[PDB]
């Protein structure tokens, strides 16, 4: 159904609160003030009166308002109690913190959880969950960091200690984030209904999961879902445990050598996702896809003032199954104007090591304006002929005065000049990464993505 | 008869005896051996005739799990003295090297000549349900593993990119200059292979193997549905 | 021998100019900014001073026995340079300058290498940007003023990536005992520099961004390689590895074998760890340069949470190893402190509400156990920590441990696990910001390991 | 000295050597092969034992099997004569090699580093799996050990579907033994033993190929 109110909501309860600050109720209920949460907060704890200057109720059912979501932070032998009176109250989501459930074996009481919950017409997620934030709403209902950069990056963590340590990684790899999910346990609410609502958020563009796994009977659901979704926005999907045990020795070959794993990685492949296999990569390619285009041909250009940097990239791409063809005779022509006649222009076009800074924006600059180039990996080599914030400020004219959008990834190497001139960068939106592997690598992601969804075009084919 | 599956769950079956198997497979449009099974060594030789020469006997037996190291089986029969022999031989070669093992009868089947062995595979996930499986089959499944999977129903590109992407794809398209293999038919099995998936909820596991790809259409030699 | 080039006693720079926007005045500005203790004397026609030195015009001038000339002339100038090194007893002459066999000029090459050999003096390059070595306070070349010290040598037959690499090492926490420009490998090529660095006991590791070899060369380099690989782990950054079009030959050998391929065998057969990125290069390098090698395959993963324990060993599997139970005495020890509900499983789970002090005492127990190998420790930001604290205790338990175990560290979180990690690795402890990569490192050790084994067999009398 | 062949085909401007030649000169080395001589078939076919396998020697050897120039598994001398007449329209006898496991060794000269030794799974598969490896001689005994273990395809040689397993240091002895070939012989460009079946005890070189240059 519908979570708007989930994500937008008027009213929030934050159910186990206390004057104790070290306790996670209450550190849920600071980040939710410090964020800048608009709507109201009901901090609701048994004896307390008031805190963080909060009218503070016993009771859910005793506060004068209609609340839409309700955040349970209490031990998992009272939320059946919190449950009972959220529902009474009319609250239509529990984000249950608490643990203790199905992941330690009490599977019990969380189908018992669920039933109550859904008794009152009332969803659930989690739990065992750190909670959730959404920034176009300034809401940050989690005991994690107090802040992430906004941006268009939707997060779904299965993994909690992961999920949060990730949250505040967001930060210091410059991910621009929407929204930050913990599903935990995932009880009732899945990925499934997140990447429903994720589909229609104008505010988010890609989606990253970290998929421990999904429940029985879910799967064809979760494919004809993220089809549907990953022909307008990408989604990356982390795969925890993906090494098989092997041999399962079943009543025929196909029991057999099939594994759990060949299939979610065939499932994803059906669903035009693009499964990472680590951490780095995700967020690599999540970068890209959050700040550039699909590019809409494969007329690839590299752009290297070093032969060996143009080789590392040009073996990172043939390892992803992209070849590079030779340049258009129009742009070689264009570059020819500054380059010396020794340059190559077999594509990586190596403008040679001594290119000062007034080629990289030349060259990107006829790259980008050339119509017969769909996308360019900028590659430099810091050396004592160039400085790299120079050549990071010509990167970034010359992407301006293109005036159009065509995916752009950068690749620098070089010392504390070229880290701050990448930060530059990608302060800027332009993805750029401090080697030749990893920027054709995440070039390499927005092809995948393309790849992806022509899949999925094809598939849905009109007979 | 679809219905078979019925009548092997209600009898506590946990399996499909080979003909059994391919009667199935067969009403779904799927092409197979043409298979018999006698109880005599008359009805074998008149079986025998039916189906035409060269002709292969399987021993039917529960007790019987590898029938080649029992001699519980016999190739290209091409007489029917030849057929008699065989009848008896294999017959007696059970009770020998097993003597507690019940005899169910005898499987009479078409000739399969030479060609590129492929397996095609059907597995209930329980994330995502009828999930098909594509690779090189023969008796050198398990050792290259040579394989490919796509959760049912198929659409005409699921079947057709789960081909391509196998590494022994280069069987079929013609190598050491030989004639490139009927490539559709694959396909058509391939889609009809998740449409029995889809439709019969108390298969667990099926296994087409080996599947013989002729440059025109294909054949299923030998087949196994494990129920649940 | 190459003992006098790494620790020449006198070293000319021909090419240096009044100009400092030029090549050669960049290089001795880094040799007296890098602080040679050696003579350095300027050559140039006309100055008579350089950088507060007596210049001279040319090395024959010079009053001294000079060891090593580096020259940063054109081309068409170059063999004259030459003969004048070759009249003064110069051993080594490093050429800097373009314009040989790089660009189709083999004559001009050939008879540079002829000349030198002709007074008994070898060759470096030509087309390089110089060398460094650490241990003689010497960076003759023109790239940064400075690196980290330390035991890791550094090969590079590319130039610009070299230069731009050796600048990345000082990001990348990395000591250098030597930077080495190969370039057109006209002469001295990665074999010699192999004998050298084989015997240098201030390199304990060795790196090398490989293009390509010289035609009947490759024997001889397994051969050394696999020498040196018995004692100092060796990683080549194969710049090359996409094979090209088959080819149509008189036989199934020659039609399916290629080039790549043979490569990788030959890396095997040295003991070389083949990295696939520079990444992976430096990571692996890190560890190497920092840890003894593995005894045996009891490793210990220790996480505070399942989500970085599981990418863990998915990426261990990648590399071909597989956790196994972990000793129960570790166990026991561990029961002391954590929750009943925590894991043991290997990775060991001692859950998130793990605080600093576990951290020490987790990391302390494992590595005094007898029966434990290798240590990957991995730890995920949240708010009853702090990843400083995490840092310290792990360094402490280290120190109170023996140091005879290899050890990784990989932690997530915002920018205090950013500083944590800098921290780590200022203090040689090999630390990354994510479990993907401290269990990749812990699989370089564990694959030189075998690779050294390999060796051994291999050349087992 | 075997030398003589290689020598002998060079003054011929034989580009290539005779597959009893090539016979004679990988079994000098001390791997294992089929056993050759060259009316006279019968009698040689008796001198070798049966059954026996016959094919033409003929200056233009394309391929064989397609123009009938081969005759498999004769028994008898009868048998045997029919076909030394009956290939003939469409003297050099070779020993049946019962069927097993089939292998490729090869032998290749590689610019940078010379002599390489191939091994893998032959047969008529050969390349389309290519599951493969490659050694540069000399050949350790570690280098011949790994690169066999390193084949996908390795695990027939150590029983499969209840199969018996094969001779591994046979198969060791012999890829050393190529690598010295390789070593010791600059005239030699690329060879090709294939296949090599492998038994339960020792190998048998079936056809081998040396490319002279
Ligand atoms: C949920 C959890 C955090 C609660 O632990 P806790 O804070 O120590 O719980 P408490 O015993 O203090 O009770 C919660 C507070 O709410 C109050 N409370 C209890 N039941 C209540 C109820 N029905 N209604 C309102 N308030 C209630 C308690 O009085 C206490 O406040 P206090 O200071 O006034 O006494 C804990 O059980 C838990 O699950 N921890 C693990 C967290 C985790 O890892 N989550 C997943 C992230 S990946
Ligand atoms: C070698 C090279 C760097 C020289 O460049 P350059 O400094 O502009 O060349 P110059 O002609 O100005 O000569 C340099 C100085 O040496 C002096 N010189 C010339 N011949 C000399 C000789 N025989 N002895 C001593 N000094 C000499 C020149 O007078 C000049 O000094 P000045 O400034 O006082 O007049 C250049 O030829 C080159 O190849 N550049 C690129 C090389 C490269 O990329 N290397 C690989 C990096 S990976
Ligand atoms: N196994 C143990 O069983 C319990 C279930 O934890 P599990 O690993 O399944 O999820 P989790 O809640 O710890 C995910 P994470 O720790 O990554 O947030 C824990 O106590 C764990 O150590
Ligand atoms: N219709 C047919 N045409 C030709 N050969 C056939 C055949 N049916 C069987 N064979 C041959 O007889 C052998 C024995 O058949 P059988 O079915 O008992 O075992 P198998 O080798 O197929 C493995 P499995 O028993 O698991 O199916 C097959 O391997 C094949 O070589
Ligand atoms: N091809 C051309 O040949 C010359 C030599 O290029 P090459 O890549 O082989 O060496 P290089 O010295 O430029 C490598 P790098 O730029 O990484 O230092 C260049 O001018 C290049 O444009
Ligand atoms: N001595 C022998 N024992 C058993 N089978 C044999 C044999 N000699 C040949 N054969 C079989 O007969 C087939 C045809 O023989 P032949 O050697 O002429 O062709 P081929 O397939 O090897 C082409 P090429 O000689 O160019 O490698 C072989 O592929 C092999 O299967
Ligand atoms: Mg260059
Ligand atoms: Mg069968
Ligand atoms: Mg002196
Ligand atoms: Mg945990
Ligand atoms: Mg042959």
């Amino acid at each position: 159904n519908d979570l708007e109110r989930l994500f937008n909501p008027s009213a929030i309860a934050v159910v186990g609160a206390s004057k104790d600050p070290s306790k996670i109720g209450s550190q849920i209920l600071r980040n939710l003030l410090s964020y800048g949460f608009k709507g109201k907060v009901y901090p609701i704890n048994p004896t307390a009166d008031e805190l963080m200057g909060l009218k503070c109720y016993p009771k859910v059912s005793d506060v004068p308002d209609k609340v839409d979501v309700a955040v349970i932070s209490v031990p998992s032998d009272k939320v059946l109690g919190v449950i009972d009176d959220c529902g009474k109250a009319g609250v239509k989501f529990a984000v249950v913190i608490t643990s203790g459930f199905k992941e330690v074996g009490n599977e019990e009481l969380e189908e018992e959880l669920v039933r109550r919950a859904h008794s009152y017409g009332m969803r659930v997620l989690g739990p065992n969950i750190f909670g959730y934030l959404y920034a176009p709403a300034r809401l940050n209902a989690t005991f994690g960091p107090k802040d992430v950069l906004s941006g268009n990056v939707a997060f779904i963590s299965q993994s909690g200690a992961l999920g949060i340590a990730l949250m505040g990684y967001t930060v210091v790899e410059n991910i621009g984030i929407s929204s930050i999910v913990s599903v935990g346990n995932k009880a009732d609410l899945d990925d499934v209904d997140l990447l429903d609502f994720f589909d229609k958020d104008p505010n988010t563009g890609v989606i990253m999961i970290y998929l421990e796994g999904i429940a029985p009977g879910r799967g064809r659901m979760f494919i004809d879902v993220a089809s549907r979704v990953s022909l307008r926005k990408p989604i990356i999907v982390i795969k925890a445990g993906r090494t098989e045990v092997g041999a399962r020795a079943a009543a025929s070959h196909t029991g057999s050598i099939a594994g759990s794993v060949a299939i979610y990685e065939s499932a994803f492949k059906q669903s035009g996702i693009l499964m990472a296999k680590s951490v780095e990569d995700a967020f690599d390619w999540t970068k890209a896809l959050s700040w550039n285009p699909i590019p809409e041909g494969e007329r690839l250009i590299v752009l290297t003032n070093g032969g060996g940097a143009g080789v590392q990239s040009t073996d990172t791409f043939a390892d992803n199954g992209i070849y590079l063809s030779k340049p258009p005779e129009s742009l070689i022509q264009e570059i020819k104007k500054f380059v010396p006649p020794f340059a190559s222009f077999a594509n990586p076009i190596d403008i040679t090591g001594m290119a000062p800074d007034d080629w990289y924006y030349m060259g990107t600059l006829a790259a980008l304006k050339n119509p017969d180039v769909d996308a360019l990996t900028v590659l430099y080599c810091q050396t004592a002929v160039t400085t790299p914030i120079g050549v990071a400020k010509g990167i970034v004219d010359a992407i301006k005065e293109a005036g159009n959008s065509k995916p752009v990834t950068v690749g620098m190497v070089g010392g504390p000049e070229v880290a701050e001139a990448v930060s530059f960068l990608n302060k800027q939106r332009i993805a750029a990464y401090p080697t030749p592997e990893r920027a054709s690598s995440a070039m390499s992601a927005l092809y995948a993505y393309a790849r992806a969804r022509s899949y999925v075009m094809k598939s849905l084919a009109v007979r | 008869s679809r219905d078979l599956l019925l009548k092997a769950k209600e009898n506590g079956r946990k399996s499909l005896l080979e003909h059994e198997a391919k009667y199935f497979i067969s009403s779904y449009g799927i092409p197979v051996t043409n298979i018999r099974l006698a109880k005599s060594e008359e009805e074998a030789v008149n079986f025998s005739r039916e189906i035409g020469f060269p002709v292969v006997l399987k021993i039917v037996s529960p007790q019987v799990v590898h029938k080649s190291d029992v001699g519980g089986v016999k190739v290209n029969l091409r007489s029917e003295e030849e057929v008699r022999k065989a009848y008896r031989e294999i017959i007696e070669n059970v009770k020998r090297n097993v003597p507690n093992a019940e005899i169910e009868g005898i499987l009479v089947q078409e000739f399969a000549p030479p060609g590129v062995e492929l397996i095609i595979g059907l597995l209930r996930d329980p994330q995502f349900g009828p999930t098909v499986m594509f690779g090189l089959g023969g008796v050198f499944v398990e050792l290259f593993r040579d394989v490919s999977f796509r959760v049912a129903p198929l659409s005409e590109q699921d079947a057709e990119s789960m081909i391509k992407e196998v590494k022994a794809y280069k069987l079929l398209t013609g190598f050491r200059g030989m004639e490139p293999v009927d490539i559709e038919a694959i396909k058509d099995a391939l889609i009809r292979a998740g449409r029995i998936g889809v439709e019969n909820e108390e298969i667990a596991e099926m296994d087409l193997n080996p599947v013989i790809a002729y440059p025109k259409g294909i054949k299923v030699v030998d087949a196994r549905i494990i129920l649940r």
